[PDB]
């Protein structure tokens, strides 16, 4: 499962990815509602998951 | 509008 950054994302805590408009994360798995865990250039970390939309 | 992000309560397990 994969997304695609709609929003900026500046992190807030050092376990959060920054997200950058048109990256394209795979998804891991839900830490808690609205959090999610994936991989970004070779990093895993947490994204806020109403800031991207799920790829087909 | 850009969205807000959820508040955080947990750590990844």
């Amino acid at each position: 499962r994969q997304c695609k950054v709609l929003f900026e994302y500046i992190p807030q805590n050092e376990d959060e990815l920054e997200l950058k408009v048109g990256d394209i994360i795979d998804i891991n798995e839900e830490v808690e509602e609205g959090w999610w865990s994936g991989t970004l250039n070779n990093k895993l970390g947490l994204f806020p998951s109403n800031f991207v939309k799920e790829l087909e | 509008q850009p969205p807000v992000p959820p508040p955080r309560k947990k750590r990844i397990s």
